[PDB]
């Protein structure tokens, strides 16, 4: 935990001090090694500690750092993760922006202070405003629209976070308080609902995955949209599980309609990364509702889930950029006979298409399964809702599938070696969830 | 049931006292303990260090039970392929001891919302018991099917 | 009495209007397509139909 | 159009090619090229034979390990040759063999 | 008129003054069209072309109200079923006026 | 920079022209036909809702009428 | 050449339209002083008034809103007749 | 619980009760509790009496509007040119009709919502959904096809937030103290107040 | 020759594009097709739906007609000349048991009448 | 058509590089292409996360990364014992009537015997026996079925 912690701050702090030339290859090793202080952290974290695997204080409660269940998988998915958005990103404003936004929400998973989670957090509203809001790429829209979403909800957790360190004296999750007030569990709730896009809280989503490079939209969907389950798991559900239990027909209403609206939103789609992000909102659904039926199964569903999307989702927009970045076109129209022309690009989009429909193999499966079968626990009828409706997911993916497969195209536009280096972690990860090793 | 600030607190003192006792002596299984802490507090919550501590038993005996469902499954699966077409009644009782194994563990934490699993139908047979008694005895017409005497292959 | 009402820009007239000139895509030709909406018609039984199909001989 | 250089590396159009049928040659599959009929061919599929008789024979000491027959067969079957965990036959009637 | 850009070697030098065009990233992209990009720019900006006429209210109303209300009145229904068959009594849910206490099931307790 | 406009007519000759057009105006389904066809599609596919309901309301009316019997019966005994 | 989104009006009747804000501009001193001398005496008055239910004081803040009136909207309108 | 294998939070028991604890041994209190006026009219009994009462306030928002539009006119009349027409002819049906109007929805909001609370019997937010409604309608008489839909919303909605934030949270919230020990848990050892903490004394302004 | 053979390709895009052209379905081969064939444009062998419902009207009752007379109609004592397969009561008893078996319609068995409601079982589960 | 040389264990008839891989054109005189940056930094630090995981999973003791894994070895003595004593339970219909009294007032059905006997050691039982709302006819029927 320390050492991981250690190498978070080290990160941020090397970029000060590297040569301006030398700098991608130290964001780059620093990468690495955080991700094998999360190995380390992970190793010394005993399953014979229960409640929370290690905690660190370093003298003061915004200092109380630990790492849970949730926690661990999270902070793992971010560091294995960060190193293909680094070799993604060119120039050091890019790496020094990336970094910070890595450092900030690293430090956000493991926090177990409500008020310093929101520090941590929130501190990437900036650098996210600039890096969607970008010269030439970039959408001030997509900018606006995200800061704002962002800074309403958490303001409005800040509120109930201020509220509970009045009433309670503390606001650390370690400490077991309860609350039965309804004006409280909103402005908690209200973060969750925007952060993991909710219909209607998503709008900001689309636009800023789109306009966001892809670095930046590889670590949006692989880890920013977990950062909802982490809050939800840590700073909801032990202090408000009577409201969640209380709102639990308006909570299923707004996650069923979530799931059905965003599935058919993602029909009228054109471009390939508005495709991916309306499948993140269809898929952030099923996520929520398990959780919130504060059971065994669903917990674990719900974070194996994330898990498997954090390796899906990511794939398919490393796709998307290579894509991009040899046509310089996103319009599926324009897109055709990828088959034909991108045999190795194809094969790879394919798996990694199949991996979002959920099929056996693949690490969705298992997670799907799960997370039905929690749904199935509180009624069938919430089980039946959100399978019967899955096949619009299909419905849209083999309509693209389809139309990029086939046609006449006069340019050949398959991967360098530098793009199958950049997905084979991806790749294997996929391939190991899927087997079972969750 | 009404409960005393002065029992409270002392209730309170007795707990730190037990903390004090487990602090004394380093243990590696502090967090699967085999004992609970017993209590009669309105609300766990009021004791951190007994919330915790019953936290931890009952995920102990959570993982307990649900291996003990896996032993039960295995020797259900071993029984009804080593019988052959006598299954049916040769496997009646193991079948009822995994059922009940299943139901103790899914039904023990549950959650909130979730609804008992009613491994073997136990629940619908009895309330179709209670109906038709029900029916019966009072003269009316049941629109339900009568009771049966095996749902499943055990429950 | 002026209002909030009169000056907030209520959307009841679109401000972009489509091309009239539309393209259609370029499909195979069929000669007859009129869609048949009776089943039970006096042209399947056609005297015309009746000689040209039904009564030579094969 | 003056070939690239290039395609001087590049391999020719296979025997199974039509001769009117065009495809780049450029293009890589991991699945073979539009025709193949690569020269080594035979001593690419002895060496894939040995390694799938080399897995058959991992797999048959795996299989051979998990293969529970807790009933015993009517008759006598092939895999008692092999394994050694086989009940003993017992007929319909209920003899044993 | 073409030229290899990449250099495997390592040696790799952008020619910027050469005469041939290089075989750069940029050989390969696809060329637009200036009505499909119309028809780009009319799909994503289709804002403009909203106005709030009766058949539109009647549309989102009829297919999204309509949903949000079938959705609510079932888990209302699933709810009120689980309460039944768990045993408990009827739950004191937000807009249900109900004048029980009761939310939470006692772990302890056997219903 | 943007690609041609100009079509192939080599291939006219062998597989026909491109005069002929499609007569399709790409408008949508009537608001009055999609509300009755959503109002109707929907409840099939949610076929166990109302089989949930049927049954519980069966259910529910039998306790009910079994309460009333026997408070009738426990009254006069 | 790129798509553009497409302006609604003519381009001279929109210039006009935008130019009948061209109009001598009165310097807002005066109508300072005038908030500042009856906001003071509203304070003074307001320590007297009644005490209302939270409802009828958002819905007087509503109404306020909906009939307060832009400092622009009646600059663009202002004629000097009857 | 912060683990997978049990549902988080807790269970309070429902039988077992708590015998409340005095905050402090002394309690001093420095809220002034509501005067008779505020009583008399939030007194809903009398329809006209309550909408007589409660009309002054939309009255003087209507006068305020009305006298600012007013003064925007006559700041940018010229002094140095004579002017034909009357200046207070021309100002004085803008500030009336401004009044008018407000005090008109005002009216139409407390009386509806008096009579809803009277034929009802019970005070409840669908008192002030109705009575906004109704204002919203009558606003939006004349005005374009989107204006009669959304006036009735908004206008139905301000109540539902005055009541919300206004009654129901600080009812909800009165419990909780911040001094001492948490309301929930006095088991737990905090240091006890003899008296409770006087931030300030009671406002007289 | 299955691979080489000619095709026709789709002419480029010349006029403004209809708003829902993605109902369309264009690979740059000539003939394209809609998303589902049928939705609009020719239909196949000139038939439209109203054709179809007619002749599905016309057809559905001679198709109905054999179904409607056991199960409705017919009884189950003068469905068949014979009874149920007759079983030891061991396993009649188990073999009664099954829901979707046919020993339940043995009304010569006394148990006819709880088979009978049995058979009629619980359209969802009550837990 | 038919084969090359109408023998079907005949040599390939192609000889060259089937396509390009990655685009990458081989060098005239064979030479190795020079390796990217990242290669040797990415194969170590991936190649370095993934076999730590596989010794993690495999390598560490039963319970500290998998905990169902611990608890295997009690769940079969707590099998036996409640083997042993479902047996004793089908054995004695004294016993039986005693439960058949302890679940109603447990809001337990008949069916629920089973699940009574496997739930002798449990939050719930356990702390409604000290409580008082479990009745203590169950403490003394479980000692005399050796608890
Ligand atoms: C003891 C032994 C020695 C061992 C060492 C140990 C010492 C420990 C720490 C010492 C390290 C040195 C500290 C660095 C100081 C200068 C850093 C800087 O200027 O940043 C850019 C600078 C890059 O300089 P440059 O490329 O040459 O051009 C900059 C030009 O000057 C102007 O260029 P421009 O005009 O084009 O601006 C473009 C701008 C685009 O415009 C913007 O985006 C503006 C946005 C406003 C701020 C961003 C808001 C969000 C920032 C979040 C904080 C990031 C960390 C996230 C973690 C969460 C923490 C809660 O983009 C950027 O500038 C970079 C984007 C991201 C960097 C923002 C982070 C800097 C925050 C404040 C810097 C500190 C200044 C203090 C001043 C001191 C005296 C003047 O440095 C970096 O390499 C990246 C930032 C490194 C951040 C570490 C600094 C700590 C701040 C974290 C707060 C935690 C509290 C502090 C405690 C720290 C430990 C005790
Ligand atoms: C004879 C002298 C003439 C003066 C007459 C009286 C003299 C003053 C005597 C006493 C003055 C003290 C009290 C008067 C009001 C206090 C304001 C003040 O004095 O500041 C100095 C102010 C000038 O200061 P400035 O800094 O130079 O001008 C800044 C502006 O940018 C100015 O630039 P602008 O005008 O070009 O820009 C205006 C801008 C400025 O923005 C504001 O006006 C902000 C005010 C918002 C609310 C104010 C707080 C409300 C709390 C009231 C507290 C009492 C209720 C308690 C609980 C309520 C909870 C909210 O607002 C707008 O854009 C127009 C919209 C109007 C409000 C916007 C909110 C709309 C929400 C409605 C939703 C419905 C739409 C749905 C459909 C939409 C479709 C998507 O002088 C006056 O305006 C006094 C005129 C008196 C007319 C007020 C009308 C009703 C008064 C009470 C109602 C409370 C609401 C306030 C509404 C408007 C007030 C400005
Ligand atoms: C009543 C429903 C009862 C059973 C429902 C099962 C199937 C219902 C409809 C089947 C649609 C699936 C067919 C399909 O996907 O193929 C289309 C692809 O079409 C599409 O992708 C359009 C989307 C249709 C999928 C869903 C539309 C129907 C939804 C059912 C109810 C609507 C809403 C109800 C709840 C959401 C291709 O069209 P064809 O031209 O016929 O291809 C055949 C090949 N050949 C050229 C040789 C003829
Ligand atoms: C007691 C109080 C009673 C109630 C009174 C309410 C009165 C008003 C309350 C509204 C507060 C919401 C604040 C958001 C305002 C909407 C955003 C402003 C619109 C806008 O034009 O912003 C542009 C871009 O914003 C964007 O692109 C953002 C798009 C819209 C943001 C969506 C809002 C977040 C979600 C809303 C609610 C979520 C949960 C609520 C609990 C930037 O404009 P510019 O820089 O060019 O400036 C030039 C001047 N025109
Ligand atoms: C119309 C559908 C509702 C939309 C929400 C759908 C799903 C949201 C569920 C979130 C889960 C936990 C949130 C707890 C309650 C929020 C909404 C529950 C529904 C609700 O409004 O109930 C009200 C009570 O809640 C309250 O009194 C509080 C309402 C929320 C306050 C709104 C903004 C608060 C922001 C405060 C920021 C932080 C403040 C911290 C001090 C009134 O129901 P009732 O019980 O009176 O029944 C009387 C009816 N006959
Ligand atoms: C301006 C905005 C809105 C304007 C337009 C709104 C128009 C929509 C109105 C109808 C919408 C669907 C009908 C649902 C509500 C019907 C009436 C509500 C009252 C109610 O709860 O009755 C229950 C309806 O059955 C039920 O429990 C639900 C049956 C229908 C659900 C299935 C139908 C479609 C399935 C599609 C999937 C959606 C759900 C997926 C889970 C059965 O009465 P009760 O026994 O519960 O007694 C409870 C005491 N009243
Ligand atoms: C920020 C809250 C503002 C509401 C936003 C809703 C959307 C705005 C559209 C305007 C519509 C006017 C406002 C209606 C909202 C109230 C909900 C209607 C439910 C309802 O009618 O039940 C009432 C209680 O609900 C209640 O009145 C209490 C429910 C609290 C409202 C919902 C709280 C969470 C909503 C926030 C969602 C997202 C925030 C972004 C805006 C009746 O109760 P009763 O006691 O009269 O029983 C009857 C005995 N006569
Ligand atoms: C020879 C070299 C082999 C080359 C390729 C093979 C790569 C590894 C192959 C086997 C190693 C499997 C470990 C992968 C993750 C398994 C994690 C796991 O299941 O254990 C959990 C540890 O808790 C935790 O919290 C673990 C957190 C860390 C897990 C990784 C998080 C995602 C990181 C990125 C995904 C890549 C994964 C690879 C607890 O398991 P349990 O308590 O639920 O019970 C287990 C039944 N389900």
């Amino acid at each position: 935990m320390s050492l991981y912690l250690f190498m978070l701050f080290l990160q941020p702090l090397s970029l000060s001090f590297v040569s301006r030339s030398f700098s991608k290859i130290s964001s780059l090793m620093m990468s690495f090694a955080t991700l094998w202080s999360a190995v380390y952290m992970w190793f010394t974290s005993n399953g014979a500690n229960q409640t929370f695997y290690q905690v660190v204080s370093w003298g003061s409660d915004w200092s109380t750092f630990g790492v849970c269940y949730t926690s661990l998988y999270i902070s793992l998915l971010c560091a294995f993760i960060f190193p293909i958005c680094v070799i993604l990103v060119q120039g050091y404003r890019a790496l020094s922006i990336l970094i910070c936004i890595q450092t900030a929400v690293s430090l956000s998973i493991v926090s177990l202070h409500m008020l310093a989670f929101y520090a941590l957090f929130e501190s990437s509203l900036l650098l996210f405003f600039i890096l969607i809001g970008r010269r030439k790429y970039g959408s001030l829209s997509a900018a606006y629209n995200i800061s704002i979403y962002t800074f309403i909800s958490a303001l409005g957790f800040l509120i109930s976070a201020f509220w509970l360190n009045w009433s309670f004296g503390s606001v650390c999750a370690l400490l077991p308080n309860e609350e039965a007030n309804s004006f409280v569990a909103f402005g908690i709730f209200i973060l969750l609902w925007v952060k993991a896009p909710l219909v209607p809280f998503h709008l900001w989503l689309p636009e800023a995955h789109v306009y966001a490079p892809t670095a930046g939209s590889v670590l949006l969907a692989g880890v920013l949209l977990k950062i909802s389950i982490v809050g939800l798991h840590v700073f909801f559900l032990p202090i408000c599980a009577s409201s969640i239990v209380k709102a639990f027909p308006l909570i299923l209403s707004i996650c069923l309609g979530s799931f059905i609206f965003s599935s058919f939103s993602t029909l009228k789609q054109i471009d390939l990364k508005k495709i991916v992000a309306y499948s993140s909102i269809s898929h952030m659904a099923i996520v929520f509702l398990s959780s919130a039926t504060n059971s065994g199964l669903g917990i674990q569903g719900a974070v194996l889930y994330c898990i498997a999307h954090g390796l899906i989702s990511p794939g398919l927009f490393l796709l998307v950029g290579i894509l991009y970045k040899n046509t310089n076109t996103k319009l599926v129209f324009y897109l055709r006979g990828l088959s034909q022309q991108a045999p190795v690009w194809w094969s790879v989009w394919v798996f990694f298409m199949l991996g979002n429909l959920a099929f056996p193999l693949f690490p969705n499966f298992i997670a799907e399964v799960v997370c039905l079968s929690a749904l199935f626990k509180n009624h069938e009828l919430y089980a039946y809702a959100f399978i019967f409706f899955s096949f619009v997911g299909t419905v849209y993916s083999s309509t693209v599938l389809g139309r990029l497969k086939g046609g006449v195209s006069s340019q050949c536009v398959d991967a360098s070696r530098l793009d199958v280096i950049s997905w084979n972690p991806l790749v294997l990860a996929t391939v190991v969830t899927g087997i079972g090793y969750m | 049931t009404t409960a005393t600030i002065e029992e409270r607190r002392a209730f309170h003192k007795e707990v730190l006292d037990i903390v004090q006792s487990k602090l004394a002596n380093k243990n590696s299984e502090w967090a699967r303990p085999e004992e609970p802490i017993l209590h009669n507090l309105k609300s766990e919550k009021e004791e951190p260090h007994v919330y915790y501590h019953n936290n931890n038993f009952r995920v102990t005996r959570q993982l307990i039970h649900f291996e003990k469902t896996k032993i039960f499954e295995d020797e259900l699966d071993k029984c009804m392929r080593t019988h052959g077409e006598a299954k049916y009644r040769k496997c009646q009782e193991i079948a009822k001891r995994f059922q009940a194994s299943c139901r103790v563990a899914s039904n023990l934490e549950r959650g909130p919302n979730a609804r008992k699993r009613d491994v073997g139908f136990i629940y619908q047979n009895n309330k179709l018991r209670e109906l038709e008694k029900d029916a019966k005895e009072l003269g009316l017409n049941n629109p339900f099917p009568p009771s049966s005497p095996r749902t499943t292959i055990g429950y | 009495v002026k209002t909030l009402a009169d000056y907030i820009h209520w959307r009841n007239k679109p401000s972009s209007i489509p091309p009239v000139d539309e393209y259609r895509p370029p499909v195979p030709l069929v000669n007859y397509d009129k869609l048949s909406t009776q089943f039970f018609s006096k042209l399947d039984n056609d005297p015309v139909i009746n000689r040209v199909l039904r009564a030579p001989k094969v | 159009v003056p070939e690239p250089p290039y395609a001087k590396y590049l391999a020719n159009k296979s025997h199974y090619c039509p001769p009117d049928f065009h495809y780049s040659r450029e293009i890589y599959a991991p699945y073979g090229g539009y025709f193949n009929d690569p020269k080594g061919w035979r001593t690419n599929t002895a060496i894939a034979t040995l390694v799938m008789l080399a897995g058959a024979y991992a797999v048959f000491c795996f299989g051979n390990a998990r293969e529970e027959r807790l009933r015993a067969p009517k008759g006598w079957i092939p895999s008692q040759l092999w394994n050694d965990n086989v009940p003993t036959p017992v007929d319909y009637r209920g003899k044993v063999l | 008129s073409s030229r290899i850009a990449g250099d495997t070697t390592g040696k790799y030098t952008p020619n910027i003054f050469s005469p041939e065009t290089p075989m750069d990233r940029s050989f390969s992209h696809v060329p637009k069209n200036p009505f499909w990009e119309a028809w780009v720019f009319r799909r994503d900006n289709i804002q403009r072309e909203f106005v709030w006429t009766w058949q539109t209210i009647f549309d989102l109303a009829t297919f999204v109200g309509g949903l949000y209300v079938a959705m609510y009145a079932t888990a209302s229904f699933c709810s009120r079923q689980n309460d039944k068959r768990n045993g408990y009594p009827e739950r004191n849910y937000y807009f249900s006026d109900s004048k029980s206490n009761f939310v939470i099931p006692d772990e302890r307790e056997f219903y | 920079n943007y690609a041609s406009l100009k079509a192939d007519t080599s291939m006219d000759h062998v597989f026909g022209d491109s005069t002929n057009k499609l007569n399709y105006d790409f408008q949508l389904m009537s608001s009055k036909e999609a509300f009755f066809w959503n109002y109707t599609l929907y409840p099939i596919v949610g076929f166990p809702i109302f089989l949930y309901l049927y049954q519980f309301n069966k259910l529910e009316n039998f306790e009910a009428e079994i309460a009333a019997a026997k408070a009738a019966k426990a009254a006069s005994e | 050449d790129e798509p553009k989104h497409q302006i609604p009006g003519n381009a001279l009747d929109n210039w006009a339209f935008l130019r009948t804000y061209a109009k001598p501009l009165p310097d807002m001193i005066h109508y300072y002083y005038y908030v500042y001398l009856f906001g003071f005496f509203f304070v003074y008055k307001v320590a007297d008034f009644p005490e209302y239910s939270p409802r009828v004081l958002v819905m007087a803040a509503l109404i306020g809103s909906l009939f307060y009136v832009r400092r622009d909207w009646v600059h663009r309108e202002f004629k000097d007749s009857p | 619980t912060f683990n997978y294998v049990i549902p988080y939070g807790g269970s309070s028991s429902y039988t077992i009760n708590n015998e409340p604890v005095k905050a402090e041994e002394v309690t001093v209190d420095f809220s002034k509790e509501p005067s008779a006026s505020s009583l008399k009219l939030a007194d809903k009994s009398d329809w006209i009496a309550y909408t007589f009462n409660n009309v002054p306030l939309m009255a003087t928002v209507g006068l305020l509007a009305g006298a600012h539009e007013a003064f925007l006119h006559y700041e940018r009349t010229p002094i140095y040119g004579k002017r034909t027409y009357n200046i207070i002819k021309k100002l004085a049906p803008i500030v009336i009709n401004k009044t008018a109007y407000a005090t008109l929805l005002g009216a139409i909001f407390c009386a509806t919502d008096a009579l809803y609370e009277n034929y009802s019997g019970k005070k409840s937010y669908t008192s002030g959904m109705v009575a906004g409604a109704a204002t919203g309608a009558v606003f939006a008489i004349g005005r374009p096809l989107p204006q009669p839909l959304v006036w009735p919303l908004v206008f139905a909605a301000a109540p539902v937030i005055a009541d919300l934030f206004g009654e129901v949270y600080p009812e909800s919230m009165k419990s909780a103290r911040g001094y001492g020990t948490p309301y929930g848990f006095e088991n737990l050892d905090d240091a006890v107040p003899t008296r409770n903490p006087i931030r300030r004394n009671p406002h007289h302004y | 020759a299955g691979a080489g053979g000619p095709v026709k390709l789709s002419p480029p895009v010349d006029k403004p594009l209809p708003y829902n052209y993605d109902f369309w379905m264009d690979n740059g081969i000539y003939p394209g097709q809609p998303i589902y064939d049928g939705m609009f444009g020719s239909m196949v062998g000139n038939m439209s739906l109203e054709y179809m419902a007619k002749g599905w009207l016309v057809l559905l009752p001679i198709l109905s007609a054999p179904f409607v007379y056991e199960h409705c109609i017919a009884d189950d004592v003068t469905r068949n000349p014979f009874v149920p397969r007759q079983y030891p009561s061991e396993v009649r008893e188990f073999l009664a048991l099954f829901k979707n078996g046919f020993v339940l319609n043995d009304y010569s068995q006394p148990d006819y009448e709880e088979m009978k409601r049995r058979q009629s079982g619980l359209l969802t589960p009550i837990y | 058509s038919g084969h090359p040389n109408g023998s079907f264990w005949s040599e390939g008839t192609q000889v060259g590089l089937n396509g390009f891989k990655y685009g990458e054109i081989p060098l005239p005189n064979g030479q190795p292409r020079k390796k990217l940056w990242l290669e040797n930094i990415w194969n170590i630090g991936y190649g370095g996360f993934f076999l730590g995981a596989f010794c993690l999973y495999y390598g560490a003791p039963p319970g500290h990364v998998i905990p169902s894994q611990w608890a295997t070895p009690k769940a079969k003595d707590e099998y036996a014992v409640d083997m042993k004593m479902i047996d004793k339970y089908n054995e004695r219909p004294d016993l039986q009537a005693r439960l058949s009294i302890v679940l109603k007032d447990l809001n337990m059905i008949e069916e629920e015997a089973y699940d009574l006997i496997m739930m002798r050691k449990d939050y719930k039982v356990l702390l409604g026996l000290h409580s008082g709302r479990v009745p203590a006819d169950l403490k003394a029927i479980y000692e005399e079925l050796e608890a």
